[PDB]
DNA sequence: GCGCGTACGTGCGTTTAAGCGGTGCTAGAGCTGTCTACGACCAATTGAGCGGCCTTCGGCACCGGGATTCTGATGGGCGGCCGCGTAT
DNA sequence: ATACGCGGCCGCCCATCAGAATCCCGGTGCCGAGGCCGCTCAATTGGTCGTAGACAGCTCTAGCACCGCTTAAACGCACGTACGCGCT
């Protein structure tokens, strides 16, 4: 496999391609929910699945922000996902202010 | 591959102020080092300029670092009391306790012989060592191994030579063979004798064993069940010849008390286990089969029985899918509960004949299990007021038979009494707070208000039942009973009042302590236990404590310290289903419950750890029943659950080929016929057949032997009768001496006695079968065997030449001396001719880099050396 | 950080075309007015659609039997052992 | 006292019988169209009434076009400064 220099940083990216299974863990993120849902209401229920789908939303939706920061990051002639590249992109989407 | 270091053993001085800094364990300080990929034995008392730069550095600095402040808190600091230096020390003492163990072997797993530089082979070892799993077994060569553990080595051939693999089992499967009633203990229980009730429970497994229909172990909590089903293994193999490899699975708490339950009760079946990871993965398969891979499914059989935790059997479902087994054993086979288990469609996959679950588990709580256990044993086969007469017509008739019901009234003669005391327990001041506010979310939801929300239905029905008697168990309940802002007398006093229960139970241990009494804590909970762990270590009790966290090496380390005659902790605190997992307590006699295990009898098994056979002590039990609270109404429901508690044709020229070869190599083979059958050798034919081909063979070798010689015999005495009759002219003159003829009757004769030709015949399937060599070793072997047996008897090696001499062997490459001859003999005396790697390797024989199977002497210079000394001692060269 | 390079901002003069209010013209939106076709509604009969329940052959990947090739003890015959041994 | 005989040992080529391994034929499990089907409640069928909306007439806004006086805005170019971007 060549030599050893940025030699997995490619690697595991394919892999992870390849595959489809959730990013996050699926134990931390169930309470994560049930915790802040309290705060707004109480005596509060969940689906099986209702989680199950924010799981994939929220992973989904952060990739996504990743894949932007991303460009971000390279325009800046960096490979380096930084603290604002996160920024400019969500406020130029527009949650972001 | 490289020499680096592993680990750390043992620190000692090197060499004859307020802390040692690293150079002075340098300068100063030896340390015992366990190398790299070699077993403990080897250990090396190694410095740093010593070793230099070796591959591995961390574990010694740290350990260094760690003995410089140990160093400091034991001899260097006043603020240690009395018992740190007890601590300090004391790990010295156990941390060499887990190190001793290694250097004690405990298996031979196999035997490989492997060329050395010098150009030598030697044999070597693949040895197991003490409280290990199968990992890190290396090889160690055989002269030191019987040096130290000959016992192990001794038995190591044994099974190699016990030839008994499920090759050879009876062929029972159409039919099978009518059954005795057994009155007498089977002359194969080593272990002692058993009693009235463990015989006859035997006699029924093994009595509807040859129905082909499976049956349930239903006796109390330890009635000698382990002993009825590894003698219900034991007679079912040396009865109806049924080497079939058993399958059987069992708890990982209760295992190691089955293996030496299976090696006490039955020496000769070995008991291999499969308890491992990813490396045992591979060690199990070295051995679970022969000759590494296998076509078809003919792998020879190394095993019949084996040990599975039920982790394992459904991480690798499908090997044992595929093999056949024919006999199931399980621990506590309440497992299948629900028909919607894993394992309880896994278990259906392995080609099975026959079942055997063994467990107490009650079987009116839900009809789901009666009816789960039912169609488990058997797939396919199955409340009015006034029709349940009707139905237990059909209930009681049909479920009997693989049922088994029988009380103690069995040696719970000796063993003293049983007795189970309730506690009322009225509330608390901290206490109705939490009991009266936390059913609203007032005060509840002032303090600790975000968590409300998720426990609010925790705390009702499924809370309130375990946090009723005691509220110490959330946060905003430690500082709310004590009413003060270090103390350490109020910490424990303001944590004993609280509760009416904590009380309760400090008074009555202490009232028990000066009596004598072990006393046994049963909680529902994982922290309680925690919590008690804090308080009894302060008020100076030694304890355990027995959760759902502890490696099984840990876990049996304490259980026997604790059983053993001479132990100061009376206090051991256990789980409901951590505690009543498996196990026994045999000297213990008071249990104490906290709060009922939400259900009927999951207490009953939780007093049956400590209420056993054994116990000597009567025994005593505490219920700490809560009053005006949640836990009465369980308890009455859990009144409501246990309301109901109810000839091979002929032998061929190939085997003639067979036979012919084992005699020149073991002589008179009549006595040893199963053990070569087991084997590749013979073919599975009757004892007798075998023996009279045996003889015949011979009484065709002689006849020829004789004829041939009587032939030569009239001819040589017409020659000589002619010799006479020239040797007249010779000393009369009529032929001279210095000239006589080319052809004259003294050259005829002497060519005719110096004959050389071997003598031949047939024997129905080999061609030209050696008449004398067959007649010449059968004989000078048997003369051996009964010369050492009739002197040497119970030390076989002593054998001596004395006087007698046999040749000289000068320029044979290596040392050769009269004591190597001494043992060639016995070496085949041992082995038989033939095999001389055998002989060779031997540890005792010390013949082992003498032989050279350029160097000699080899194969037939043996082979030339033996019938030399065989015939010199007894004088057949006459 | 620094240094090189150059492109893009700022200016003036030249130049080009928007914006302004002026008129004219008619197209196409918006209104208006009568008819009637097509969609809602109520009826009664009928099978497409959903839950409930269990089917069969083909394809991936593990498998099966028979002739054939390579390794091991066997054995008469030509040679060599130089060292104990009987006969004159 | 002195010389001849030989004896198993051994390298040699040369012979026999079993075991290992490749090719000739294989069973097994998984996936995805199929079939069966049946109680049935939503679409379809035949049918009435009425009302949106097509359609033709009409008029009456506003979108187009067009022109010329006036001029602000665009244009193009000249000059240099202060950034883009490259290197370290
Ligand atoms: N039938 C028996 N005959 C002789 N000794 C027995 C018998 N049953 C049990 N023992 C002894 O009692 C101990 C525990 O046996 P048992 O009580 O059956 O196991 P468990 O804790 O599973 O019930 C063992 O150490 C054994 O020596
Ligand atoms: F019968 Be036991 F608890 F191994």
């Amino acid at each position: 496999h060549r030599y050893r220099p940025g030699t997995v940083a490619l690697r595991e990216i394919r892999r992870y391609q390849k595959s489809t299974e959730l990013l996050i863990r699926k134990l931390p993120f169930q309470r994560l929910v049930r915790e802040i849902a309290q705060d707004f209401k109480t005596d509060l229920r969940f689906q099986s699945s209702a989680v199950m789908a924010l799981q994939e939303a929220s992973e989904a939706y952060l990739v996504g922000l990743f894949e932007d920061t991303n460009l971000c990051g390279i325009h800046a002639k960096r490979v380096t996902i930084m603290p604002k590249d996160i920024q400019l992109a969500r406020r130029i989407r527009g949650e972001r202010a | 591959d490289f020499h680096g270091i592993d680990i750390v053993i043992n620190h000692r001085l090197k060499t004859s102020k307020t802390v040692p800094d690293l150079n002075n364990c340098k300068e100063n300080y030896e340390f015992l080092i366990k190398w790299t990929d070699e077993s403990h034995l080897h250990n090396t008392w190694e410095t740093y300029e010593s070793i230099g730069q070796v591959r591995g550095l961390k574990r010694l600095d740290n350990y260094c670092k760690q003995f410089i402040i140990e160093d400091q808190q034991v001899r260097l600091d006043p603020y240690v009391t009395a018992e740190d230096i007890e601590i300090m020390d004391m790990e010295r003492e156990r941390r060499l306790d887990e190190f001793e163990e290694f250097h004690v072997p405990e298996r031979i797993i196999d035997s490989q012989r492997a060329s050395l530089e010098d150009g030598t082979s030697q044999l070597q070892y693949l040895v197991k060592w003490r409280r290990l799993n199968y990992d890190e077994a290396t090889w160690e060569n055989a002269t030191d191994i019987v040096k130290l553990a000959p016992e192990q080595v001794k038995h190591f051939q044994n099974r190699e030579n016990s030839k008994i693999l499920p090759q050879y089992s009876s062929n029972y499967t159409s039919q099978r063979p009518r059954f005795e009633k057994l009155s007498v203990q089977p002359p194969f229980i080593k272990g002692g004798e058993l009693r009235d009730f463990q015989l006859t429970g035997i006699n029924w497994m093994a009595f509807l064993w040859s129905k082909g229909d499976n049956g349930i172990l239903a006796d109390e909590m330890g009635l000698g069940k382990t002993v009825q089903t590894v003698a219900f293994i034991s007679w079912l193999i040396f009865a109806r010849r049924q080497n079939g490899p058993h399958i059987i699975v069992v708890p990982l708490s209760t295992m190691p008390a089955w293996l030496d339950t299976f090696e006490k009760w039955a020496p000769d079946l070995n008991c291999i286990c499969y308890m491992g990871n990813q490396k045992s993965r591979d060690t199990i398969r070295e051995y679970e089969f022969y000759t590494n891979p296998r076509a078809k499914g003919k792998k020879t059989m190394k095993f019949n029985v084996l040990l599975t935790t039920y982790e394992y059997i459904l991480k690798d479902r499908a090997e044992l899918g595929s093999i056949k087994w024919q006999f199931m054993a399980v621990d506590e086979a309440h497992r299948l509960k629900n028909a919607e288990s894993s394992l309880y469609e896994s278990l259906n996959s392995f080609k099975v004949a026959n079942r055997m679950l063994i467990t107490g588990t009650p079987l009116q709580n839900n009809i789901k299990e009666l009816a789960a256990l039912v169609n488990f044993l058997m797939p396919g086969r199955f409340n009015q007021d006034e029709e349940q007469e009707e139905y237990i017509h059909d209930l009681h008739r049909r479920i009997q038979p693989f049922i088994l019901r029988r009380l103690k009234k069995d040696v719970e003669k000796s063993l003293p009494s049983k007795t189970e005391r309730i506690l009322r327990v009225e509330l608390s001041d901290v206490q109705t707070e939490y009991y009266k506010n936390i059913l609203t979310k007032n005060y509840s939801a002032l303090t600790a208000g975000a968590k409300g929300g998720h426990f609010s239905l925790l705390n009702i029905m499924n809370e309130l039942k375990k946090a009723s008697n005691h509220p110490y168990l959330f946060d905003n309940a430690e500082e709310r009973v004590l009413q003060k802002f270090m103390t350490r007398e109020n910490v424990l006093r303001g944590l004993i009042m609280s509760s009416g229960k904590m009380v309760l139970l400090d008074q009555l241990l202490t009232r028990l302590k000066k009596d004598g009494h072990r006393v046994l804590i049963f909680s529902q909970m994982v922290r309680m236990l925690d919590i008690l762990g804090d308080y009894l270590s302060i008020k100076g009790i030694n304890f355990q404590r027995l959760d759902g966290t502890v490696p099984s090496a840990q876990r049996r380390i304490s259980i026997d310290h604790f059983n053993s005659p001479d132990s100061n902790d009376f206090v051991f605190l256990l789980s409901t289903r951590a505690g009543g997992l498996g196990i026994n307590l045999m000297t213990a006699d008071t249990v104490v419950i906290f709060d009922s295990d939400w259900n009927p009898q999951a207490d009953l098994q939780a007093m049956a750890r400590a209420h056993r056979i054994g116990q000597k002590n009567h025994v005593m039990v505490y219920r700490l029943v809560s009053k005006d609270t949640v836990e009465e109404e369980v308890l009455e429901r859990a009144r409501k659950k246990m309301i109901l508690e109810y000839d091979m044709d002929s032998i061929g020229e190939s085997e003639v080929r067979a036979l012919y070869k084992a005699i020149l190599k073991f002589g008179n083979l009549k006595e040893i016929l199963d053990e070569l059958i087991a084997d590749g050798t013979l073919p599975v034919k009757s004892f007798e057949k075998y023996g009279e081909t045996y003889d015949e063979m011979m009484e065709a070798a002689k006849d020829c032997v004789h004829e041939e010689e009587k032939n030569r015999k009239e001819i040589l005495e017409k020659l000589e009768k002619h010799a006479t009759a020239y040797r007249a002219k010779l000393k009369s003159g009529e032929i001279k001496a210095e000239n006589q003829p080319k052809d004259n009757p003294l050259t005829r004769l002497s060519l005719k006695k110096r004959e050389k030709k071997a003598v031949l015949f047939n024997f129905k399937g080999v061609k030209s079968l050696n008449a004398e060599s067959l007649l010449s070793r059968v004989e000078d072997l048997k003369y051996l065997k009964n010369l050492i047996n009739s002197n040497y008897k119970d030390d076989p090696l002593k054998f001596s030449l004395g006087n007698n001499t046999p040749k000289p062997v000068q320029n044979w490459s290596s040392n050769w001396t009269k004591e190597e001859d001494e043992k060639l003999l016995i070496g085949v005396f041992k082995y038989g001719y033939g095999s001389w790697t055998q002989i060779r390797d031997d540890p005792f024989l010390g013949i082992t880099d003498k032989i050279f199977l350029k160097k000699v002497p080899g194969a037939i210079h043996l082979g030339r050396r033996v019938d030399y000394l065989l015939s010199f001692l007894r004088g057949g060269l006459n």
